């Protein structure tokens, strides 16, 4: 083409403004792009990934710089627990000076106090000085330069690699598996056993003298000769502070359990081991695959075998091992599905299992870094289900998936849909119903009329793993059970303790509360899944539309006609799920955060007894935690609360304005700008001044997009001013 | 700019042409159906996309079908 | 078929003996996915010569007459860098930066690997046969360069000794 | 230029952040040149397209 | 090396800005050397000042007050007067240099060749015969060539005195003291 | 002093820069190749 | 006329996702992407109107007409094929006294106007040129 959009010549020879929204839009699409081969595809994409790395790397680096040039790292190694970790310095020429005094309070300058964790993590791995910081940020910035250089290099000619290169799955499996994830934990242990624990215990080792550190006293003698106990005597003592040899020890890989008495944290020692143990596993792993060595497995083969005999998978898998090979896009479903689950699991386990020190002293800090986790996990979530639609219209191939496992799932494709609608209908009735059943009595003043279920089966979970406070005599709550005189004298005796503790997160208490709003957030996953599930099932025809494989992922609409055939697309899938993807994401998080608030401010029992019932969510967590926010600024002064006010607002802003996109449509808004235009031209004077793109309404699923962007960003914004004004209003 | 296509299925009954806002489609001699006559588009430089066309279809599925594509000032009915 | 240096494995293709230095030694068959072998000769050639003033300057430095002025006095190789300080090191790696963003093209282009134009009078007024002579003799030294490279940096470090002591 | 120059340095000059201030009048002059030559990069951007 | 191809090849890579005059052009060399010689005499003025004391109560700050938090350098930290005249000086320079950009006349040289500015030919010409290693003599006096020659010679002053005064550890006004004798201080 | 980098850096990252950016994509997309 | 003036744009049929030129071409020949107003006594849309003493509203001046004469004539040169397959099937039904086609036509199209000629079935035109 010879305009904006290149690689699209019906956009480039567009009269309209659409020209340049929906180049900018169609830009990363580039299966779809004019004249594109299969190899082109790869290639770009290959380069694209390296800008990206880069992209982290520079991130990365930034964070360390700035934390080393303007921050209080140091100090906050000294007096962890007294002093406001500083992100970045504040230069705000529209400031006034009062706002310079209020921001740079504790300090001597205006600052941003983070609410990351970097420090903690930081301290955790053995960084002390600014000094050292430094040189990360170096470093990466160097890696980062190296990377760009490499996608510029195999996007020349005789660098390019070849689609055969892109395609061999057992090699890069078997490499990404071993080394990727395998070489790269054994490193890490390395790490930690000879930077991060020495630091702990108050010896520094840094490059000036980690070749003539030893990191045990014994040696390497006790891993050759195969004595490793040696390497697990003498752990550190329950009286061991942190950061100095009071109390310290010696051991290196140890399975204690628990967290650090002082710290609260989980042992090095114990994460050392992990990633020990992680690491042969992945490198034993790693060499199941055929690579031009003679042994190994052949994918196809495995996948071709596997057909139960008595057939009621029918064809079994044969078939999909070309299917994935030859689509990007069901790749793609398939990570962003696996990271979307890790993500989560990131949120859930680290809470509870603290990794880093001092890092549950943070309330703040602990609050965002869960909300952040859990909402791209949704984001992820969705993506997945979203590429695996754009499969099934781009990529999927009837023939070869013959009575496949994957073309069975497309033939009971209603029975899947409809049952997953009687769940989401069975739980959002009785759900509601016993909410405002609650409500009702409570607002009548009868409160003991009820309808409470206690989580037994949670609750006995958790004495499975030692809790006692339930009652239930059973596995590791029994000092009679076979389980619990199998670890007693391994690793036990320090989780007992933890899970134990009525200060830890370990199994947080679980009431009648906690049951209903458990069951909320199913409802939220399985509706969410509804709308996402049925967008990829429905995605190559529908009853309505029986070749609506052949307009596309994406279409405005089919008209007005057979009934109207508006949001038929599967992108309106994705549209429709991304709210309630917002939704669910917005209870899990609130439940959370009030349940926390409440144990940290020393009254467990609000969330208790208000949590039943709906008006305690609105008046004794949103209303009652949101003062300090509101008071940011008030007509008689303003506080460092003042930015997460005005954000607040900000937010809410931005939401509705999506509104407008949503409710409102294209034609009233074209006909308008009609009318605006021929002002302009019969206006004297501005009719010097002409456009040369004409002047359009926004299209019908433009303004989707924009209307879910809005809504999304505000949704985001006004959460995010919440869970931190309020949390560091009150406990910081 | 938008393309339209007529399929077999179709009886002639001339409900489409009477239907299109901007004279896209005639009808021409044809054998295949009873009333002898098959539905075409010599003009689809003029089509806007309304659809109407596929709305007054009388055939299962649609035997004229529209598909939306380049955009045009007259596909987007600019009298600006 | 069968390598002439590892006599019980089988040459890579590439491998053909036009280029110097080729006693058929690819036993992991990093050549194959290659388009050529131009840029690797590049840096093979690249390394050693490195490699070879890297070794000299070792062990002059350490046993030899170093130039006058203190900072300039440490016998140490790997203490001399901070010793001798950031300016003279910058100077060093801006000049280095400017020939190789110079020879640019060359690397990165189709003509013989190696050649930057700085033959002096040598490898002129010979056959081609004298001057693959000439060309092996340079790789056989660059290759012996680099083993010792490693040898003596290692050396340097486990046994914390000079280059030229023998002592057992 | 002549016309519409005039007339922008009042609204700078008397409510801006430094109206009060001793230099306000200065600060105000040196606001509307900016101004001014935000409009200017306006009109060459447009003659070139 | 042979200068020649590496800028043949920026204009290729960037063929948009080299059409203007940008990079690494004759254009860029004459003006870069222009500012560069007028600089030394800016840059040498700072220096007889602040030896000589002249410039009124330096050594304090600005007030918050009466300036804004535009002159806040950190918190409620503000800028010197000397720095603060020693911009304004320049910023009187830099409306000069905006004006001639803007505003050409119809007999000036243009910062970037514009075809349709009446001077395009005659500086399209002069560049093309003013590219060379080493100074034309013969051409002293006011020419072309004589312009060029003192400004690469002053481009590469700055370029000197930013390393000696790194390397002897000083500011670059303590040099150009040193290297006028110490006159200025 | 780097001190001085915070109040001569953003004035250019937030203004200038900005500015340019929009321009260049401005001429860019209104350029018939 | 040129039959082919609109066909002959600068649109570029695209691969896939495009009707085409269809029957009188897709965009008009010239550009639509003209200038603003200009000062009296100047004139900027090439072929312009002046606004004479009110420039500001020169675009609504119009320049661009048709003639009932020209008129005529686009009517004929754009159904002058159909007009052809008419008579040829007129004259393939054994025409009674025939003579030449072209005489054919202007005798048939003499009475009958031209309009009314298009619009007639072959059998209708026999019976008129049973005489
Ligand atoms: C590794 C992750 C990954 C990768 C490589 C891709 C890659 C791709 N996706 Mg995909 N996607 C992902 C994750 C990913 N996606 C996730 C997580 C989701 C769920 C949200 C989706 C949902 C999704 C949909 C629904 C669609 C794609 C599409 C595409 C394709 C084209 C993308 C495009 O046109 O963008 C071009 C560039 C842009 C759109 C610019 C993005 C601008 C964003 C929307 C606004 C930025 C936010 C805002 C400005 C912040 C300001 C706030 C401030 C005021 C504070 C491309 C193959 C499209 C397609 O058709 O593929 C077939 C498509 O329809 N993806
Ligand atoms: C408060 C807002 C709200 C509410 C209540 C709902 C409710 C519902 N949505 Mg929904 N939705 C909303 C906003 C809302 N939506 C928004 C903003 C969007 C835009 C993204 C969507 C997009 C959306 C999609 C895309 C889908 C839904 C679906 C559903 C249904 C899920 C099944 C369910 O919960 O059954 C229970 C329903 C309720 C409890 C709500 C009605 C309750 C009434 C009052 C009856 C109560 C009876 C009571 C228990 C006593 C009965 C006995 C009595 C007669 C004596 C449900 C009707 C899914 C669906 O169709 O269901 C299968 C679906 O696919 N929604
Ligand atoms: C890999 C090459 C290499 C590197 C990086 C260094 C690095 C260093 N040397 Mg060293 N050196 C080298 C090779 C090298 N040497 C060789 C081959 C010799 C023997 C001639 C010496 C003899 C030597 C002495 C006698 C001394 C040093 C010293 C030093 C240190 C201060 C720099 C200096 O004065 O150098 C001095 C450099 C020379 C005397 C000659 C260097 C020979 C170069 C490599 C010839 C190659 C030039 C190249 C082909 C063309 C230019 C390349 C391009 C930039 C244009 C510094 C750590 C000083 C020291 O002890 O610091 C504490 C010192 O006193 N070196
Ligand atoms: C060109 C390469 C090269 C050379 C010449 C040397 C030379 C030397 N190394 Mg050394 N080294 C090298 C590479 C090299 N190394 C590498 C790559 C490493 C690993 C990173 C080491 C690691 C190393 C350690 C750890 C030690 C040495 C030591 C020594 C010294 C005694 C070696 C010895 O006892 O061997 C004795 C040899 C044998 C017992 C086997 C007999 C030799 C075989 C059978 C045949 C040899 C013939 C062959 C062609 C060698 C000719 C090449 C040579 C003459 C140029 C000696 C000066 C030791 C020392 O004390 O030095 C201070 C010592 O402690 N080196
Ligand atoms: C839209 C309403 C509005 C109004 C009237 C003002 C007014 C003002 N703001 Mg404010 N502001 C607003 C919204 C508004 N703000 C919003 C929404 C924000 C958030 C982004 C801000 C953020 C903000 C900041 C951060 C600052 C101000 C400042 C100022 C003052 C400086 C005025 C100035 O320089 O304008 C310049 C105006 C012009 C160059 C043109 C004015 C328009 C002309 C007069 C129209 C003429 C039309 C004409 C009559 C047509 C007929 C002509 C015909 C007869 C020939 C002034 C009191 C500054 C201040 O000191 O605060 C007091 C300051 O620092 N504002
Ligand atoms: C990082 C970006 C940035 C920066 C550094 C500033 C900086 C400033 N803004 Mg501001 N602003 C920004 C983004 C930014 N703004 C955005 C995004 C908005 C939209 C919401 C606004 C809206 C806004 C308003 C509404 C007002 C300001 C004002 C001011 C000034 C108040 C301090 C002062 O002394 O005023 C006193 C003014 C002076 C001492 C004059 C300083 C000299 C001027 C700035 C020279 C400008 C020339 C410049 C090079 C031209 C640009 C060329 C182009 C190619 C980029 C200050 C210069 C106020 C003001 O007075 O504006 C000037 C004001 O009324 N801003
Ligand atoms: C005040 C005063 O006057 O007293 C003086 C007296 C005195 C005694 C002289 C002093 C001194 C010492 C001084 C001045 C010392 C200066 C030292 C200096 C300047 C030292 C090294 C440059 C290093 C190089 C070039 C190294 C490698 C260059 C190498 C290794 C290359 O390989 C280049 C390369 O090209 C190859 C060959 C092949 C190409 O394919 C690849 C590349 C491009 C990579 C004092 C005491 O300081 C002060
Ligand atoms: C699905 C899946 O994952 O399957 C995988 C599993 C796995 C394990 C990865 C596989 C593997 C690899 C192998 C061969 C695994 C087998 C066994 C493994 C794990 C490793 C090997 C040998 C260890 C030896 C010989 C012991 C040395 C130990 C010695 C010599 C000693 O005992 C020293 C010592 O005696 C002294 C001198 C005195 C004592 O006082 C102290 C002790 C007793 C400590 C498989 C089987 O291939 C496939
Ligand atoms: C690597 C490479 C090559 C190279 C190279 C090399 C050597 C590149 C080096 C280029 C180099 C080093 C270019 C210096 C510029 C200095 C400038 C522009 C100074 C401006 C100075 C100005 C504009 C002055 C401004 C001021 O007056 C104002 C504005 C205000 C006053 O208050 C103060 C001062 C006076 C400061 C080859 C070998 C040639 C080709 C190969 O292919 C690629
Ligand atoms: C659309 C689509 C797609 C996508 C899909 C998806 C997205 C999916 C997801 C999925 C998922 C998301 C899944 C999940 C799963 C989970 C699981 C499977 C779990 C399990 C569990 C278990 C197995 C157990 C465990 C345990 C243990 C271990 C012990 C005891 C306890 C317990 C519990 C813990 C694709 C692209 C492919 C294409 C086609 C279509
Ligand atoms: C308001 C509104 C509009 C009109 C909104 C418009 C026209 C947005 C115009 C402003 C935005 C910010 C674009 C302005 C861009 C600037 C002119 C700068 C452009 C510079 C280019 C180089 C990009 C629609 O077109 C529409 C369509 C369908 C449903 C609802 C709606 C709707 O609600
Ligand atoms: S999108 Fe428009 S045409 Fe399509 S069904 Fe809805 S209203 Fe009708
Ligand atoms: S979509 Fe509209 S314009 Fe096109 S053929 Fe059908 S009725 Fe006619
Ligand atoms: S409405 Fe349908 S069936 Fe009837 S003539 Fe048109 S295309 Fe044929």
């Amino acid at each position: 083409a010879t305009k904006f959009p290149k690689f699209s010549q019906a956009l480039a020879q567009d009269p309209a403004t659409r020209r340049i929204w929906y180049g900018i839009a169609t830009a990363h699409d580039l299966e779809a792009h004019d004249g594109m081969t299969e190899e082109n595809l790869y290639q770009k994409i290959f380069a694209s990934h390296f800008g990206h790395l880069a992209i982290i790397f520079l991130w990365t680096s930034g964070n360390l710089f700035h934390v080393a040039w303007q921050g209080n790292f140091e100090k906050w190694v000294s007096n962890p627990l007294k002093t406001r970790p500083i992100a970045h310095s504040i230069w705000d020429p529209h400031f006034g000076e009062s706002a310079l005094k209020a921001f740079s309070k504790g300090n001597t300058y205006p600052v941003n106090i983070t609410f990351s964790g970097l420090y903690q993590w930081w301290y955790t791995i053995g960084f002390r000085t600014n000094q050292e910081l430094y040189k990360g940020s170096i470093g990466l910035l160097l890696l980062a330069s190296v990377l760009l250089i490499a996608g510029w290099l195999h996007l020349q000619p005789k660098f390019r690699p070849s689609l055969s290169w892109f395609k061999n799955n057992e090699s890069r499996l078997n490499h990404h598996l071993s080394g990727l994830l395998g070489f790269s934990s054994l490193a890490w242990t390395g790490h930690l056993v000879h930077v991060a624990i020495p630091a702990s215990r108050g010896v520094h080792v840094g490059w000036d003298n980690f070749l003539t550190t030893p990191p045990h006293p014994a040696g390497l003698t006790p891993f050759f000769t195969g004595n490793w106990t040696v390497y697990a005597e003498n752990p550190d003592s329950a009286t061991h502070v942190f950061n100095t040899s009071e109390g310290s020890g010696t051991a290196i890989l140890t399975f204690l359990g628990g967290f650090h008495p002082q710290t609260q944290s989980l042992w090095l020692s114990d994460m050392a081991h992990h990633h020990l143990a992680i690491a042969v596993v992945f490198i034993v792993a790693g060499h199941m695959y055929r690579t031009n060595f003679g042994i190994g497995h052949n994918m196809k083969e495995i996948l071709d075998a596997h057909r139960p005999p008595g057939g009621r998978l029918g064809a079994g898998h044969v078939g999909l091992f070309e299917t994935i090979t030859n689509s990007l896009h069901m790749q793609l479903g398939l990570a962003l599905a696996c990271l979307g689950v890790a993500t989560s699991l990131t949120a859930q386990h680290m809470y509870a299992l603290t990794p880093y020190a001092y890092l549950s002293k943070d309330f703040t800090t602990e609050a965002a870094l869960y909300t952040h986790h859990q909402y791209i996990a949704g984001f992820l979530m969705v993506g997945a289900f979203a590429h695996g639609a754009i499969f099934f219209v781009r990529d999927y191939d009837p023939e070869l998936n013959k009575n496949n496992v994957l073309a069975r799932m497309l033939e009971h494709k209603e029975a899947i849909i409809s049952h997953l609608s009687w769940a989401s209908l069975f739980l959002g009735f009785h759900t509601l119903g016993l909410y405002i059943h609650n409500d009702t009595v409570v607002a009548f003043g009868q409160p003991e009329k009820q309808i409470l279920f206690e989580p037994l089966f949670a609750e006995y979970i958790q004495a499975a793993s030692g809790k006692a406070v339930y009652q239930f005599n059973v596995l590791l709550a029994s000092s009679t059970s076979p389980a619990t005189a199998a670890g007693n004298q391994v690793w036990l005796p320090g989780w007992l303790e933890a899970i134990n503790n009525p200060k830890t997160d370990l199994f947080l208490k679980i009431g009648p509360g906690d049951f209903l709003v458990h069951h909320a957030i199913a409802l939220g996953l399985h509706v969410t899944a509804l709308i996402l599930v049925k967008g990829a099932l429905d995605a190559r025809g529908s009853k309505l539309m029986p070749d609506k494989k052949d307009f596309g992922y994406s279409f405005p609409c089919d008209g007005p006609g057979r009934g109207g055939t508006c949001d038929i697309s599967a992108w309106d899938a994705f549209y429709l799920a991304m709210f309630w993807m917002l939704n669910t994401i917005g209870w899990v998080t609130f439940y959370w955060h009030w349940k926390h608030m409440t144990i940290w401010g020393g009254n467990p029992g609000q969330f208790d007894e208000s949590s039943n019932y709906i008006m305690g969510w609105l008046r004794d967590y949103l209303w009652l935690n949101s003062s300090p926010l509101i008071n940011g600024y008030n007509p008689f002064g303003m506080n460092n609360l003042s930015v997460w006010s005005w954000m607040f607002l900000f937010g809410h802003l931005i939401w509705a304005t999506g509104f407008m996109f949503l409710i409102s449509w294209r034609g009233y808004w074209q006909e308008l700008i009609e009318t605006l235009v021929w002002a302009h031209e019969r206006t004297p004077l501005a009719n010097l001044i002409r456009w040369r793109d004409k002047p359009v309404a926004l299209s019908i699923v433009q303004a989707r997009l924009v209307g879910l962007v809005h809504f999304s960003v505000g949704y985001i914004l006004t959460y995010a001013a919440f869970v931190i004004a309020s949390t560091s209003g009150k406990f910081a | 700019s938008h393309t339209v296509k007529i399929y077999d299925t179709c009886i002639g009954c001339t409900q489409c042409v009477r239907a299109c806002p901007t004279d896209v489609l005639e009808m021409v001699p044809w054998d295949g159906c009873k009333s002898g006559q098959i539905a075409s588009s010599p003009r689809v430089e003029d089509c806007v996309g309304c659809k109407r066309c596929e709305t007054a279809c009388p055939t299962d599925f649609l035997s004229v079908r529209v598909y939306l594509g380049a955009e045009t000032t007259r596909s987007l009915g600019l009298a600006y | 078929e069968m390598s002439k240096s590892i006599p019980f494995l089988t040459v890579p293709e590439k491998l053909d003996g036009s280029m110097a230095g080729d006693v058929g030694f690819d036993p992991m068959g990093l050549s194959d996915i290659q388009t050529d072998l131009n840029y690797a000769r590049w840096a093979e050639l690249k390394h050693g010569r490195i490699c070879m003033l890297a070794v000299v300057g070792m062990v002059w430095q350490e046993y030899g007459p170093h130039l006058p002025g203190d900072a300039y006095a440490t016998k140490d190789p790997w203490e001399a860098i901070s010793s001798v300080g950031f300016a003279s090191n910058f100077q060093t790696l801006l000049a280095i930066g400017v020939v190789e963003l110079a020879n640019w093209n060359k690397y990165y282009g189709d003509g013989t690997p190696g050649d930057i134009g700085w033959t002096g009078g040598q490898l002129s007024k010979m056959n081609d046969a004298q001057i693959k002579t000439r060309m092996e003799s340079e790789i056989v030294h660059c290759r012996l360069a680099m083993i010792a490279f490693i040898g003596a940096t290692h050396q340097t470090f486990l046994l914390h000794k000079g280059l030229l002591d023998f002592s057992y | 230029g002549l016309a519409h120059g005039y007339f922008l340095i009042g609204p700078f000059a008397q409510l801006g952040p430094l109206r009060n201030s001793d230099i306000g009048l200065l600060a105000g002059f040196l606001s509307t040149i900016g101004l001014i030559l935000i409009l200017t990069l306006g009109l060459t951007i447009y003659g070139a397209a | 090396s042979v200068f020649d191809d590496a800028v043949k090849d920026w204009a290729e890579e960037y063929p948009q800005f080299a059409a203007w005059g940008w990079g690494p052009s004759v254009q860029a060399e004459i003006w870069n050397g222009r500012h560069a010689m007028f600089g030394w005499v800016v840059m040498c003025a700072c220096a007889y000042a602040k030896g000589h004391g002249l410039i009124p109560d330096a050594d304090q700050t600005l007030d918050l007050k009466e300036w804004g938090t535009l002159a806040t350098i950190s918190g409620k930290n503000t800028i010197t007067n000397e720095r603060a005249i020693i911009l304004i000086a320049n910023v009187h320079a830099l409306m000069v240099g905006l004006a001639a950009t803007i505003s050409p006349n119809s007999f000036a040289d243009t910062l970037l060749l514009d075809p349709n500015h009446p001077m395009y030919e005659w500086q399209m010409e002069r560049n093309s015969k003013l590219g060379g290693v080493m100074p034309n003599l013969g051409k002293m006096g006011v020419t072309p060539e004589a312009e060029l020659a003192n400004g690469r010679m002053a481009m590469m002053g700055i370029i000197t005195c930013i390393a000696y005064s790194g390397i002897q550890g000083q500011s670059m006004i303590d040099t150009i003291n040193e290297w006028v004798g110490g006159a200025y201080f | 002093a780097a001190s001085f980098l915070p109040s001569i850096l953003v004035p250019l990252v937030g203004l200038i820069f900005p500015a340019f950016s929009m321009a260049l994509f401005f001429l860019y997309v209104q350029t018939d190749d | 006329v040129d039959l082919d003036y609109g066909m002959k744009n600068s649109y570029v049929p695209a691969t896939g996702g495009d009707g085409g030129q269809g029957q009188f071409g897709a965009q008009s020949p010239n550009d639509w992407r003209v200038a603003g107003t200009s000062p009296v006594g100047e004139t900027s849309y090439a072929g312009a109107a002046d606004g004479g003493e009110e420039p500001w509203f020169a675009e609504a001046i119009s320049t661009v007409s048709l003639d009932l004469q020209k008129a005529d004539e686009t009517l004929k040169a754009f159904t002058k094929d159909a007009a052809a397959f008419k008579i040829e099937e007129f004259a393939a039904e054994k025409p009674y006294g025939f003579t030449s086609s072209d005489a054919a036509m202007e005798e048939l199209v003499g009475k009958l106007g031209y309009s009314k000629f298009l619009e007639m079935s072959t059998k209708q035109l026999m019976k008129t040129w049973g005489t």
